[PDB]
């Protein structure tokens, strides 16, 4: 909704964020008590990587090795400042706020591979219940590609 | 002479035990001293401080602890038999009890941390300052060490730049690098603390600024942050101090008081330009660490979008208005 310097900036923060996620691990299934619950944390996991997944590349399409600069910019904890201030008011106590005490440490920095999106993808179906919503944007996020989702 | 210091170093050993004997050796002595202000009360100036020498020359911790303690009942016993005078700090050598008392704590807190890299560091800082008897007796020493270890700082850097020049920079040669990093910075919080609880330094400081340029230039991201969080945890206690020492000097001769202050604002403009490529993220606590040094933070409120930040600098600001 906002201007074009705001999305620009806006946008570069974004990005971190989606890294951020992307660069999560896979959570430790087998730790989790039952079948039930641990498919469920597995499914999740699919869905964060797979739209994060997404949306960074969809953002580094737009210039070369955008991601790059993304990180050797703001992954300085000056961003994670800048991160705060952008989401919320800066009134509110920045020491019980989780964003603001992270430690965000050695940012992969690396585009993600398709192959490992398209079983991101595939696994993440039952995400949201295979709403037509999430299908046709998962299609559309793979008509800009160059190879085609299962 | 060596007589007098050698008879109130007699008296404290008796001010652990009861006082009434040392306060009429204090007696004794404001008497028959000189009471010349200029320098004869600078020659027990020079023997409280020849005694302080002695009680940091001195279980190599628990021993150090000891002497933390001694030379602290040895700081009580001198404000009470007083000892209320005497300073010949003068040039390299009261201000030199607590600068012996932030150098225990500085001994203290390498002591604490002890690995095959720091004191390899350490021998190798020790045999070029002179050789050690080899009848066992390999720490290879530290009581001596401690009265002078402003120097084991200035070595394990060059045992860092030359475990550098092996590093082959090569992801394990600079976690090496930080490490030190690590011990340097939080040797300097631990005087810092002790300083709350009341040329040669400073180069090794500048040394390791740039090379902890030069290798943030090929490091994981992360990485090159929490050397940048340290380098700007140092940098922080330098120019904390060109500011103690500022405040501590002023009026007439004021012309070499106001050469100092360019010497220091070439470097917070120094400091400023290298954390320019660096995150802004950090510019807000390093402006407000040197509390104005305003030009740097006013220049990165004008590289990007934030006319937020520079309308936040000025709400919070003495006539930076008229300055920006």
């Amino acid at each position: 909704h906002s201007s074009n310097v705001q999305w620009r900036a806006l946008s570069e923060l974004a990005a971190l964020c989606y890294l951020i996620a992307f660069q999560v691990p896979r959570p430790k299934i087998k730790l989790i008590k039952g079948e039930a619950g641990q498919n469920l944390l597995e499914m999740m996991a699919c869905d964060r990587l797979s739209q994060s997944g997404h949306m960074l590349l969809n953002l580094s399409r737009g210039k070369q090795d955008f991601l790059k600069e993304i990180v050797e910019t703001f992954a300085n904890k000056s961003g994670q400042s800048a991160l705060y201030d952008a989401l919320f008011s800066s009134q509110s106590p920045k020491d019980t706020s989780f964003l603001g005490s992270d430690d965000i440490g050695n940012i992969d920095v690396r585009e993600p591979e398709l192959e490992d999106l398209t079983r991101y993808d595939v696994g993440a179906i039952r995400a949201h219940n295979g709403s037509l919503q999430h299908l046709t944007w998962l299609g559309l996020q793979w008509n800009s590609l160059p190879a085609l989702p299962g | 002479k060596i007589k007098l210091l050698k008879a109130a170093f007699l008296q404290y050993c008796r001010k652990d035990l009861g006082h009434a004997q040392m306060v009429v050796d204090e007696l004794f002595s404001s008497h028959s001293d000189l009471d010349s202000d200029s320098e004869l009360d600078r020659a027990v100036t020079q023997i409280s401080v020849d005694l302080m020498d002695d009680y940091p020359a001195s279980i190599i911790l628990h021993q150090l602890e000891d002497k933390m303690k001694a030379h602290s009942f040895l700081m009580d016993f001198i404000h009470q038999v007083g000892l209320f005078g005497r300073l010949g700090s003068f040039p390299v050598r009261l201000l030199l009890c607590e600068h012996a008392e932030k150098l225990s704590a500085a001994i203290v807190l390498k002591n604490h941390h002890s690995r095959l890299s720091d004191l390899v560091n350490t021998a190798i800082l020790i045999a070029l300052n002179k050789r050690e008897y080899e009848i066992p007796s390999n720490l290879t020493p530290a009581d001596v060490f401690f009265r002078e270890v402003s120097q084991v700082d200035t070595i394990c850097e060059c045992l860092l730049e030359h475990e550098e020049q092996v590093l082959r920079d090569s992801i394990e040669w600079a976690e090496v690098v930080i490490n030190v990093n690590n011990i340097l910075k939080d040797m300097l919080q631990a005087a810092s603390h002790y300083r709350q609880n009341r040329r040669t330094v400073i180069i090794r400081q500048h040394e390791i600024v740039l090379k902890v340029a030069y290798p943030q230039a090929d490091s994981n991201l992360r990485n090159i942050v929490t050397e940048q969080l340290v380098a700007l945890i140092d940098c922080f206690l330098d120019g904390y101090v060109s500011q103690l020492k500022s405040v501590d000097k002023s009026s007439n001769r004021e012309r070499y008081d106001n050469l100092e202050m360019e010497y220091l604002q070439k470097r917070s403009d120094l400091l400023s330009p290298l954390l320019s490529l660096g995150q802004y993220l950090w510019a807000a606590s390093l402006a407000e660490k040197y509390c104005d040094f305003d030009i740097l933070v006013q220049m990165c409120e004008q590289t990007d979008n934030q006319s937020r930040l520079q309308r936040y600098m000025t709400q919070f600001a003495d006539q930076n208005f008229s300055d920006f």
